[PDB]
């Protein structure tokens, strides 16, 4: 049957089929990797009464790849939470030798736009899994939460903190816990528990001694966080807004909220795929005063852009461009240098704040609900190329910001 | 009492194997009802299960 | 299935000849009262009493 | 409403250790077994 | 996908539903 | 057209089948027989 | 064990001496507390070769 | 575990909605519940 | 009696032992040759 | 002509050898050599009406019954000679396709 496939050949087959050599799809070409361990080891915690608590990462293995937050919590009230556990923190600061390196600033707000861009259906539902607890259960009910930082070493096990190498000092992250009676809206007067376990990688003497005695150089990605003011009003406004950013980047994200609670849309509501609850008109790019392309919609950013950039685009509000034509993945692609460049701006156009009761009588393609007064500010995240270089046990950044 | 197959050779190579099961719906409402119907699965190369 | 070497026909190495098979070694050896002669020359009986083979090579290249 | 009955075949396999089974591969044997042999007659007896 | 729109054994919805016809027993308000 | 058609369509699968022929099924040649005749006669039957 | 993956698919041109057999056993039909109906189901297995 | 749970917000159907078992909820709508 | 660490785990060596006196031939198979693409070559090109 | 015997209705032979019936060659039409062979066919007008006898019985070669637009399987047969070589206890056909 199929061997008349195998027969049937002549020299347009020449283009696709391989030598006598081993590159077949069979006959597999084993690859092995060298013996390891992991562990996860509780870190304890510092008593945080609505502030600062150090985790201090110890030296209890050779490399550490995630840190995991768990909050154990109580429903105050009839309102389903939205990512309480994120809602919780609000923020995280990694320092190495106590140089900060990495930042996670409005920490809910960038958090849910990493878990949209990111995480795919499954991936995704899971980490809702762990963050959020929405069955009709009553008040008083009790779930622990488990909340991975995306700091970021977390995303390929490679670029783990080799801390087997950092001798002569430690690492450390400041996470800070605001309040749990502000804007989650389950308060019930309860002090949430807060527990820190993160994993250590163990290698084999072999390359245990060469990874803490060599000189390493690891390309990381840096958080690099801005917000304004950002109203809406019933005419067609403009924006322009400064871009104070540096370094190389892969691609940058704005979004409008309402900082009162997670959502990016006029419809009171989060994951809204409906473009007539979200205020951007259209956009552009400017660096040094010359525009980047031509002003493209706010639809455009929120759909089209994360198809090449993550083969995943959120919800409206939430609206990205990229540099690099791979925004996940380990190997930079494309980016825009923002320490050459002077002046970046972002320029934008929102519709009007004129239309009420959305599935009945909105306008065309030029309004959106007047309930966009009720907005704040914009945030814009960008993630930035730096290096960390670890010698004679100090490691540290090449790129002071 | 307990079926099995010899693999046939009608080629190099066995890449992957499938059972194709047909039967009907009698408002039980089921979920996998091809997997319940099968309690048991080993794979022997000459006689010795791996 | 096994990519069985041999034919496995019923004819390996059975004899399904009759009493002839004796009237046969008669004449290799005696006259008529051929019941002592095994007993004594056992060696020659058996030697001469069972069946023989062909060579089939089968060979592989590379 | 008599049911069918239900068969299996248990077969009880010998696995011999590294000599033996080497050599019973190789060497030639011969074994002295039993046959079973019959064919079906009938009889007729008189009652008197 | 949101083209199945079967469910077996349970369901609780929020908000407000929109449809247009409809069928079942009755237990409703007003 | 017609059996031309079917002529020139000759391929490698015929080297087994007309490739040097050593018949032909239109030039019949029959063998000569000894010169002989059939006769039917009568026999008696002895007794009744 | 060996669908998983393409590469690692049964070299049966290289077991020429024995064969590859798969036992597996069957519940009856009515096992399933969903069972639809006592319809023998038609079982049949196909096997892909390279 | 995807879509075997319930529900957050607004459902639009196209078409009709069929249920076994009973519905818990009630409002204006068609030809009836309005007498 | 030997604590776990310190067994072999190491199995029979069925491969070995089982000494078959004809060994293996190339289990070559063949459907024939599609004669009817024969000095038909693709690769001729216009000139 | 070709095998002489009797073929039933609705049953057709069109043969390239002059006794397909039998084992020595005798002529053959080699499809591996032609690039394109369809058959042609005219079908009848089915307006006789099945039940009526008088029209089924006497009737001209060119209608047949209105029960007859059930024959809708059209089953084409073709027998043909290829080579079986075996060589060291190993065979296959000589020729593909």
């Amino acid at each position: 049957g199929a061997l008349n496939q195998l027969v049937a050949v002549g020299k347009q087959d020449a283009f696709i089929t391989g030598d006598n050599l081993d590159n077949s799809v069979w006959r597999n070409v084993t690859k092995k990797v060298s013996n390891f361990a992991m562990e996860s080891i509780e870190n304890y915690i510092n008593v945080n009464p609505g502030s600062t608590t150090s985790i201090v990462v110890g030296r209890f293995g050779d490399l550490v790849r995630k840190v995991t937050l768990e909050i154990t919590m109580k429903k105050g009230s009839t309102t389903n939470p939205f990512y309480p556990s994120e809602q919780y923190v609000k923020y995280a600061h990694l320092s190495i030798g106590g140089q900060i390196v990495y930042r996670i600033d409005d920490f809910p707000t960038w958090t849910r736009v990493h878990e949209e861009l990111f995480m795919d259906p499954d991936t995704r539902a899971t980490n809702q899994r762990v963050n959020n607890f929405r069955p009709e259960d009553p008040v008083g009910a009790i779930r622990k939460f488990y909340l991975d930082i995306p700091l970021f070493f977390t995303d390929d096990a490679s670029k783990a903190l080799p801390l087997i190498a950092l001798q002569y000092h430690e690492v450390k992250l400041d996470v800070l816990f605001a309040s749990p009676g502000d804007i989650p809206g389950i308060d019930a007067s309860y002090t949430p528990t807060v527990e820190c376990y993160i994993d250590y990688v163990f290698l084999d003497t072999p390359e245990r001694e060469w990874f803490a005695r060599n000189t390493h150089m690891y390309v990381i990605e840096q958080l690099q966080h801005y917000n304004n003011v950002f109203s809406v009003a019933a005419v067609e406004q403009t924006k322009r807004l400064n871009l104070p950013f540096t370094m190389p980047t892969r691609y940058l994200i704005w979004l409008l909220k309402t900082g009162a609670d997670g959502v990016y849309t006029t419809s009171g509501y989060p994951f809204e795929n409906n473009d007539s609850y979200a205020a951007i008109k259209s956009a552009k790019l400017q660096f040094n005063g010359t525009d980047r392309f031509s002003e493209r919609p706010g639809y455009y950013f929120t759909t089209v852009q994360p198809q090449d950039a993550f083969g995943r685009s959120p919800s409206a509000g939430i609206y990205v461009y990229s540099f690099g034509l791979d925004v996940t993945g380990m190997t930079s692609k494309g980016a825009l240098n923002f320490s050459r460049m002077d002046n970046a701006t972002l320029s934008i156009t929102t519709k009007a704040a004129t239309a009420a009761t959305i599935s009945d009588v909105y306008n065309q393609s030029t309004t959106l609900a007047s309930a966009i007064t009720d907005f704040t500010s914009i945030a814009i995240y960008a993630k930035s190329f730096n290096v960390l270089k670890i010698d004679y046990g100090m490691g540290g950044m090449l790129f002071a910001n | 009492g307990n079926p099995s197959v010899l693999i046939p050779r009608n080629g190099d190579l066995i890449k992957s194997i499938r059972l194709e099961i047909t039967l009907k719906k009698g408002t039980g409402q089921s979920f996998y009802p091809a997997e319940q119907l099968i309690s048991y699965l080993a794979l022997k190369i000459g006689g010795n299960i791996i | 299935f096994r990519d069985t070497a041999s034919i496995g026909f019923s004819d390996t190495h059975q004899d399904e000849k009759t009493l002839r098979f004796l009237k046969k070694q008669i004449s290799q050896f005696i006259k008529h009262l051929k019941e002592y002669y095994p007993n004594n020359e056992l060696t020659k009986k058996l030697v001469m009493k069972y069946s023989d083979v062909q060579l089939l090579p089968y060979t592989k290249g590379a | 409403g008599a049911a069918q009955p239900t068969m299996s075949v248990w077969v009880d396999y010998i696995f011999l250790d590294t000599q033996e089974r080497t050599r019973f591969a190789q060497l030639p044997h011969e074994y002295l077994i039993e046959q079973l042999q019959f064919t079906g007659s009938e009889t007729a007896t008189p009652s008197a | 996908p949101l083209n199945d729109p079967i469910m077996i054994r349970t369901m609780i919805v929020y908000g407000n539903l929109s449809a247009t016809y409809f069928t079942g027993n009755g237990a409703a308000l007003t | 057209a017609g059996g031309l058609s079917q002529l020139v369509a000759y391929g490698a699968q015929d080297v087994y089948l007309t490739g040097n022929p050593q018949i032909t099924f239109f030039k019949t040649v029959y063998r000569r027989y000894t010169n002989f005749a059939i006769e039917s006669i009568q026999q008696t039957i002895n007794g009744s | 064990f060996f669908s998983k993956d393409t590469s690692v698919a049964l070299p049966l041109i290289a077991l020429q001496y024995h064969d590859i057999e798969l036992d597996f056993r069957f519940n009856d039909v009515s096992t399933i507390q969903g069972v639809d109906a006592s319809y023998t189901p038609t079982i049949e297995m196909y096997i892909d070769y390279v | 575990p995807n879509w075997n749970p319930f529900f957050n917000r607004s459902i639009i159907v196209s078409g009709n909605l069929v249920v076994a078992g009973g519905v818990i909820e009630g409002n204006g709508g068609g030809l009836t519940n309005s007498a | 009696r030997v604590k776990k660490s310190a067994l072999p785990d190491k199995e029979f060596p069925i491969i070995e032992t089982e000494k078959y006196p004809e060994p293996p031939i190339l289990w070559e198979t063949t459907i024939g040759a599609p004669s009817r693409l024969f000095d038909r070559s693709d690769g001729v090109k216009y000139v | 002509q070709s095998i002489g015997g009797v073929t039933p209705a609705g049953v057709y032979l069109y043969s390239f050898a002059l006794k397909p019936a039998g084992r020595q060659p005798s002529g053959t039409c080699n499809f591996s050599r032609i690039d394109n062979a369809t058959l042609s066919l005219t079908y009848k007008t089915c307006s006789i009406d099945a039940t009526s006898p008088a029209a089924v019985l006497g009737n001209t070669e060119t209608v047949t019954a209105n029960t007859a637009t059930l024959l809708t399987a059209l089953n084409i047969y073709a027998k043909n000679y290829n080579v079986l070589r075996i060589m060291s206890g190993m065979g296959g056909l000589a020729y593909a396709n």
